[PDB]
């Protein structure tokens, strides 16, 4: 999930975009 | 658990910005 | 749409806190 | 929606719960 | 009371920083 | 109070110190 | 000390929200 | 105090409420 | 100048995220 | 400047890039 | 890298406040 | 730089002021 992927290592705004509607 | 709480707070603000009109679901 | 943007930023932070483990959905 | 309901007039942390999963 | 809510959120952050170790009091 | 004094007109970080403990 | 500074920043925002009209004192 | 209790482990909004006026 | 202050606070956060490693400049 | 351009009317994350280093 | 990302977010908000009219450059 | 100096140990608002324009 998002916490598992982005709190461990940094996520770009492009990677974060995967979690959008 | 605190470290993750802090991270999540920043995650949702970034999602707010990146998703824009699309919006999002945040599931911790 | 600027004041609307600002309000939404604060709503997201608020939902992050109130909802906790449940998570929330933000739809502009 | 939440913006219409909570950006024109203040929402209690309770009304905010309506938007939790 | 929304703009007032928004302003207060930023005032609290500001007092947190300026006051430092002293701490502060926020009374709406 | 701080809202009356600082939400109608901007306060310097100095006037803000009046609200420190 | 930084870790605590970061935490405290989030604490005061949550206090702002939860306490509402009651307000609060923040003593680090 | 609040830092000692809530920065070590997570506090719910109910636990935080103890620090209100 | 209060709404202007509030907007700027959110712009800075936004530039922090969009610019990333590049960094940004904020000139009021 | 950024305030004149982005505080009167909303700016896309793209227009915001104009202010990156 | 996350820890630093979180810190930097708080740094830029403090810079926004302290620098005021002067503004600043943020170079991570 | 600022991250190296202020993310390792805490910086006062006076130390941060060195990074202003
Ligand atoms: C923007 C952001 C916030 C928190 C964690 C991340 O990986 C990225
Ligand atoms: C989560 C929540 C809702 C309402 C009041 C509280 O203290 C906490
Ligand atoms: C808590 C909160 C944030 C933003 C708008 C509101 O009506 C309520
Ligand atoms: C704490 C404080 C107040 C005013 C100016 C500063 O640079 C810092
Ligand atoms: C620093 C700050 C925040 C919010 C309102 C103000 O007048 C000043
Ligand atoms: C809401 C919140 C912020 C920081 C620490 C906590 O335990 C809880
Ligand atoms: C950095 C950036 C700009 C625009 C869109 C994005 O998803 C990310
Ligand atoms: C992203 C953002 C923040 C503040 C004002 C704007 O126009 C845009
Ligand atoms: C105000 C602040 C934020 C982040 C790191 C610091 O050393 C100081
Ligand atoms: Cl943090
Ligand atoms: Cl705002
Ligand atoms: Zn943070
Ligand atoms: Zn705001």
């Amino acid at each position: 999930g998002i916490v598992e992927q982005c709190c461990t290592s940094i996520c770009s705004l492009y990677q974060l975009e995967n979690y959008c509607n | 658990f605190v470290n993750q709480h802090l991270c999540g707070s920043h995650l949702v603000e970034a999602l707010y910005l990146v998703c824009g009109e699309r919006g999002f679901f945040y599931t911790p």
